[PDB]
Parts: structure tokens; sequence; C-alpha cells
RNA sequence: GCUGCGGGAUGAACCGAACGCCGGGUUAAGGCGCCCGAUGCCGACGCUCAUCAGACCCCAGAAAAGGUGUUGGUUGAUAUAGACAGCAGGACGGUGGCCAUGGAAGUCGGAAUCCGCUAAGGAGUGUGUAACAACUCACCUGCCGAAUCAACUAGCCCUGA
């Protein structure tokens, strides 16, 4: 609608990011270690969905040398929910495998099914926190083609930083 | 010595690369390593390919400098590169290599039995010719 | 930057945030050569933070677009302006490159500066890229490639490293 | 089985790399004409490095310790020793499989010699750079057998000419036989299926 | 320390990564001429010849300075109103100017600094005479013929070592 009028256009900055942890365990400052504990990245190659916010971006700026975070696509959300969908009841993470588990545990908010779960993770609604707490942190394998140096940011041809659409390529390599 | 050289308006074979076995034609040299090549009728698109990627031939064309695809095609059809290229031994060598790649086991059996028959006849004739050479050189 | 592979040209426009002290920001525009758009956006923030009172937090990028070549099928001449940082002190530089496209010419510029002057992607700041025509090239290399009916053979052309068998009765000739 | 390699126009490190890789697999390789193996760089530098290699010796007893061969075949054999794991019974068996000769032995006069294209001077070196000859280096330092090896080399070159003239005569005779008639019935099959 | 494992040949601290027993796949740190698993890609661009080449954080060696050895780069200056080089010729008069006496008569020395002929002469760039003399240069002209010169700068290599 804007290029016909000759004007530019900017889309909305998305409110949902995916965070994979890249670096290891030992040799880690407590200032970033506590943020990784709050982002549920206690091991290496685990990922979470983060509701983007000023507080969340100022969290991620502390742990930029340790994570790779980006804007996941619809199938980037969908393959992570289908293929490696693990939830938790109280303890004891169980693979989803049926709509009855989600309808029994998480479905108190009209979110009883996996279509509802994918909709709530992708389009960040008013009940995103319950879905993010229900989802176990996604254990992911090492990528196929490899990684780029793991220490410099993606601006410097590295891995530890923001890439904003290339995390879709990263999740097609890893997942 | 140095019968061939790159030139504005020379057809060239392509040995290595994604367009192998396809003739291109040099339009102009960019800088020392790559030349803007073009293909009017050899199913290859106008691009820049390296000199070590291409292979020089002997036939030349009267291209103007940086002419259109239309003028390249007109000079190609005026020079008649396709029939004259089929009517040489080098394309017969490439065609024989392709036919050896496209052999089968029954074809190899026929080649081997014809090979046995020809080599027996050649061996008998070489024996007869050296016997005749000794009979000629004996007086 | 990394300058990995061939480079790409991006038109990036960016402005400040709309503030009640001063609305309608001037919406500046730059031409960034970068391997992808994320590095283009970051290098845009770098140059505009050098030039004017701008940063990533108090500003935004309106549009970041790929700039395709106006004539890829034409062998053209490009003058590149350089602000490279050497070991002792930084220096300005004018270079000339005969190549097809602008992104390929700037790619050859990065590769050639890294070859001769040991300049990384950290130190090279492309000031301006401009297509120049014939009879304006300052350089003798591009001036001697300016030849109609140009002739040269390829003497001593050796190739096919072990594509042939490693052990043969041949003794391979050149040209 | 056996891989009889030429040495005329090859490089020391490249030929040693290819021989030391192909001798661990079991192919019994023999490098003949070892006096003609070229070495890149300047000849003064090559003999200076070889003089430093001679200077490296044990001071308490030079016999019990560093041995320094002067013959070029043993130079190449030491070059392949320094690349194979000769302190174990894999590289030791590989050096037992490897045979090296200066000049050309009488079985290798008859057997055909191979030429490695990956180790050639023309393929690997720029033609305006300096080089050396390992036989020239060996005659300059130690190996006093250039005048005998060159004489026997000229003798076998004369033998190779007097064999090649007969071979070319027989090739002319068999191509006269191929020029003759009544062989084309099989050629109708053969030219179609790759003459 | 209290800690194995993969690289750094070898290693307490380095770089990844932390350890129940195994199979399959993948990867980091690192590497793909042979040891020693992997570039045996018809890999791309350019630099380097080193008579002590060079080869990966800690890490196991080196500086100030110099190079008409090559490669870029900046600032300038010349040139058909025929330049830079080369070969040849001119290179004066006032005036052996002036302070100087052992001498300066352009040439140890201090201050200066103009005109005529002009094709051009600088009260003179150097060699030489104790000085007087000869030679050469700034500048000009004869032949040739279109690109040339100067000062800085940084990459490899060399001397310094
Ligand atoms: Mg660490
Ligand atoms: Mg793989
Ligand atoms: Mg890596
Ligand atoms: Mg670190
Ligand atoms: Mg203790
Ligand atoms: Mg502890
Ligand atoms: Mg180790
Ligand atoms: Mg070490
Ligand atoms: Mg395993
Ligand atoms: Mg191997
Ligand atoms: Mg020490
Ligand atoms: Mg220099
Ligand atoms: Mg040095």
């Amino acid at each position: 609608m804007a290029r016909k009028a000759g004007n530019f256009y900017v889309p909305a900055e998305p409110k949902l990011a995916f965070v994979i942890r890249i670096r290891g365990i030992n040799g880690v400052s407590p200032k970033v270690r506590k943020v990784l504990q709050l982002l549920r990245l206690r091991q290496i190659f685990n990922g979470t969905f983060v509701k983007l916010n000023k507080a969340s971006i100022n969290m991620l700026r502390i742990v930029e040398p340790y994570i790779a975070w980006g804007y996941p696509n619809l199938k980037s959300v969908n393959e992570l929910i289908y293929k490696r969908g693990y939830g938790k009841i109280n303890k004891k993470r169980i693979a989803l495998t049926d709509n009855a588990l989600i309808a029994r545990s998480l479905g108190k908010y009209g979110i009883i099914c996996m279509e509802d779960l994918i909709h709530e993770i992708y389009t960040v609604g008013k009940r995103f926190k319950e879905a993010n707490n229900f989802l176990w942190p996604f254990k992911l394998s090492s990528p196929r083609g490899g990684m780029k140096k793991k220490t410099t940011h993606f601006v410097e041809g590295g891995d530890a930083g923001n890439r904003e659409d290339q995390i879709n390529r990263l999740i097609r390599r890893m997942n | 010595v140095f019968r061939r050289f790159v030139e504005v308006g020379r057809v060239a074979y392509v040995s290595f690369g994604p367009h192998a076995g396809k003739l291109v034609a040099i339009v102009d040299v960019i800088d020392q390593n790559r030349a803007l090549v073009d293909g009017p009728c050899t199913q290859v698109r106008r691009q820049a390919m390296p000199f070590k990627c291409m292979q020089l031939t002997d036939f030349i064309l009267k291209f103007p400098h940086s002419a259109h695809q239309k003028y390249v095609r007109q000079a190609w059809q005026k020079a008649d590169i396709n029939t004259k290229w089929a009517a040489t031994r080098w394309a017969k060598k490439i065609e024989a290599r392709e036919r050896k790649a496209k052999m089968t086991d029954f074809d190899r059996f026929k080649v081997m039995k014809a090979k046995k028959m020809r080599n027996r006849i050649i061996k008998n004739e070489v024996k007869k010719l050296q016997k005749a050479a000794l009979l000629k050189a004996s007086p | 930057m990394k300058a990995s592979g061939t480079l790409r040209e991006y038109k990036v426009v960016g402005r400040c945030l709309p503030t009640p002290k001063c609305h309608t920001p001037p919406l500046y525009r730059m031409r960034i050569f970068a391997p992808n758009h994320v590095v283009a956006k970051s290098r845009f923030w770098y140059f505009v933070s050098q030039l004017k009172k701008m940063k990533k937090s108090s500003g935004e990028i309106v549009y970041c677009g790929q700039v395709f070549e106006k004539s890829p099928l034409r062998v053209k001449n490009f003058g590149i302006w350089l602000r490279y940082d050497s070991r002792s002190g930084t220096h300005n530089m004018y270079r000339e490159y005969r190549d097809l496209t602008t992104a390929g010419a700037v790619t050859q510029c990065y590769r050639d500066m890294g070859a001769r002057h040991r300049a990384r992607a950290h130190s090279i700041q492309i000031m301006k890229v401009e297509e120049i025509a014939a009879s304006k090239c300052r350089r003798p290399a591009v001036k001697q490639f300016h030849d109609s009916k140009i002739k040269f053979p390829l003497p001593h052309r050796v190739l096919r490293r072990q594509h042939k068998p490693r052990f043969t009765t041949k003794r391979p000739n050149t040209f | 089985q056996v891989l009889v390699l030429d040495g005329r126009g090859h490089l020391l490190g490249r030929l040693a790399a290819i021989v030391a890789k192909q001798v661990l697999l079991g192919r019994k390789v023999v490098v003949v004409r070892c006096e003609g193996i070229n070495i890149s760089g300047n000849f003064y530098r090559n003999k200076l490095k070889y003089l430093a290699f001679l200077r490296k010796r044990m001071n308490t007893n030079p016999s019990r310790g560093p041995y320094h061969f002067r013959a070029p075949s043993r130079i190449f054999w030491r070059t392949v020793r320094g690349m194979l794991p000769h302190k174990t019974k894999r590289g030791q068996a590989a050096l037992d499989r490897l045979k090296v000769f200066d000049g050309i032995p009488p079985p290798y006069d008859k057997k055909k010699r191979m030429v490695v294209p990956a180790a050639l001077k023309v393929v690997r070196l720029k033609p305006t750079r300096k080089f050396a000859y390992l036989g020239r280096l060996a005659h300059e330092v130690g190996w006093k057998y250039q005048a005998v090896t060159a004489t026997l080399e000229e003798k076998r070159k004369e033998k190779a000419k007097i064999h090649y003239r007969k071979k070319k005569q027989l090739m002319r005779l068999r191509k006269q036989a191929e020029k003759n008639v009544e062989k084309k019935i099989d050629k109708y099959t053969e030219v179609l299926k790759t003459h």
C-alpha cells in the first residue's frame, strides 16, 4: 500500500524470539550464569521461546556472547512443537504425543490442543507465560553444516548474536 | 607457434564447470582471468567464465565489440559453426568418449569379438608382410 | 565485517525516533556493501553513529533492501574510495576495478586490499563507489585492458591436478 | 603390483609424498633415475642445507649415531624414511617394500617406467624460478659415481634408440596392414561402438 | 589445586568442553602433502625469490635505522609554445666587486645581490692552484623523439642480526 504511493513502510518488530545456547558451562561469569538459569539454558544446545520486551532484550544483551537468538518463522515454531515437543506436568517431562495431556495440564485457558499451543507460542497472546512454562526447554542436536567460530557476533561472521532470519536456517540444520 | 589466442569473436570449448561440453564465444576480456562469454545456439547463457575454465579452439567469428545476443546469433548462423564443428575429428573424439561411456555389456561383447577377429587378421598380415620383407631383402 | 564470499549491495534508510521535541526525522539513506542484510544494518548503525547523533536505541531503520545491478551484462569500470586503517596510521585511497557488477567490484576491492595491504574488514571503510567511463581511468592496468581488438594467448597453461591418474606413461604438455 | 617410476623431472618432496602414501597401501613402488630428481630453490642454498645436514653429527661418536648418505638414491630413501613411521612394523615393512636405484637396472631397462604428473617440475613450479639436480648435488658432495652412471645411461639410451627404431618400423608395418583392405566389416561395429 | 577428554608435537593455568558402560549420527577448539583420521575441490584474488626466506593468543626470540629489490597510495612539478636521458657547443662584460694583505682574480672565510648582451651566465654547484690558470655544473642551444621526474607513505623480502 505504500510503494504505490511512493512512501516507505516498516513492519512491526516481532514480540517472539527463539534462543539457543551456544557456549559451554565452565568458565562462565555469574552475571551471565544467573541469566542463563532464568532463561532455562542450563545445558548446551537447548533452546527456549522468549516473549520479547525491553526487559527481555536487556537480559539478552548480557548473554550475547553465550547465546544465538533470532526471530523464528512459523514452521520454525511448528517443527519444534511437533518433533521435539516435551511438556511437564509438575516434574517428569513427557513427550506431548496426544491432545489429552495438553487438555489435562495446560488447557485451563481455552488452550486445550496443539493448534492452540502453536497459536499461543507464535502469536504472543495473554497466556504466553503458561505455555512457555509448560514447554520443557528444547534439547537440540548439533547442526549439520557446522557453526561459524562460536565467539564473535553474527555481524562479524560469527555465531553468538542476533541474525533475525538465519535462525530459521539454523533450526533447519539442527532440528 | 601460438596459432591460437583469445580474441573478440572466438568460439571456445568448456571443459571444466557447470557448462561442460558446451561451446561459448568470447566477447571481451574483463581483467586477465575472466572473459564475458556468450552462447547463441549452444544452450549456454551469456555470462563471465574464466580462461582456465574454458578451452580455446581454432574457429573465429566477426563479432563487434560487446554486441547484442542478436548480432552474436547472426554471426553464428553466418559462420555455420555447428555443421563445420560436427565435421571435424575433435568432435568425433568427444563423441567416441561419450559412446564409450554409453556402452553396455552386449556392446562390449561385440567389441571384444570384433577385436579378436581384427587382431588375428592384423597379426597374420604383419607376419606375411615381414616374411615378404625378408624375402625381398634376401637377394 | 567478515566479507564472506561475494558481497551484496543494500540500500538502507534510517531515522530517529519521533520525539515531541522534534518530530519528522530527516530519514537518512546509505548504500552499504555487506554479505547479508543483518551485517548491512549493523554497519549502517556504525556509519550513522560516526556521522550524526544516532544510535540503535534512539533510532530505527525504515527499510533495508537488496540493490540489484543496473546492467550485469556490461563490463564496467568502478572507482572505489577507501579509508583504510594501516598499522601506523589510517590513509585514504582511490582504486580502480574493471568488473561486471558493483558488488563484485567491491568484493574484489576487499580481496585485493587484504592481499596487498594486509587490511582486514575491520579497517576498510568504503567511502564512495562510482562507475567511471573510459579516458578517465588513472590506472595503467585498467588503461591497458582498454584495448579494442585485444589479443593474448595463454602460455604455460597447466591444469588437472590428479584428475588424470597419478601413475601414467604420459608427460603432459602445455598449450 | 610393481610401480616403476621415472625420476627425470620430478620434485623431491612431491614424489616422496606420493611414494610414501602409495607404499603404505602395499603397491611395491620403485623410483628409478633418482639422480634426475629436481629440487626447487637455489643450488647454493641446496648444498648449504646439505652441508648443514652433514654438520649435524654426534660429537662423542659419529659412527654410533647420524649416518649421512651421499648417493641420491639413498638421499631419497632417507627422505621417505623421514615420512614413514619407520620405528614401527608398518613403516619398516613399507621401507622393506620400497626399492630405490641410481641409473636404471637391467630389468627396469625392459620394464616400462611411469611418470607422475602431480610431482613434475613443469606442473608444480613456475618456469622462471631456480632449481637444482640431485645428481649434481650428489656429485658435488660425496657421491663420486657420476661418470660411471652417465656412461651406462648413454649406453642404455643407445639401446633404447636401437629398440625404438625397430618398434617404429613394426608400427609402420602394422599401419600398412590397417591401411590394407577387408577389415572394415568389424569396423562397422567398432566405429559405432567407440573405435 | 579437587579434573579426566579433543586440539596447542611435548604442557597446571591456554582454546573448546567437563567424565556411569556402549551403538548410530552431528559438531566445537583445531586441521585436511606424509607420518596422522580429513581438500586427491580441474577452489578464487593478489604479494613474496629471502647465500640466515616463512609457517597460527599465551608460545619459546628482536628493535631504532636503511634499500633505484618489487607491489599499491598521497602530494606535486614538467612536456609539441618538442620535456626527461644521451651525444656536442656556449657558459661573458661591468668586476682581479666589496670586509680581508699569507692569499680569494666566481672557488678559506663575514655582510650581500644589480644592469647590458641576451641563445645564457647564477657577484656563482663542485674539482684543482698558496693565489694567477684549465675542467665541470645552474641556465641556453644543435640531433633524437613522447611520456618523464621529485618528495613522502605501507604490505612482502633483505641489511641491521
Ligand atoms: Mg573455555
Ligand atoms: Mg557430513
Ligand atoms: Mg570451525
Ligand atoms: Mg573465552
Ligand atoms: Mg594440597
Ligand atoms: Mg571444584
Ligand atoms: Mg592433548
Ligand atoms: Mg607447542
Ligand atoms: Mg560416537
Ligand atoms: Mg590421509
Ligand atoms: Mg620457557
Ligand atoms: Mg619500501
Ligand atoms: Mg630477517
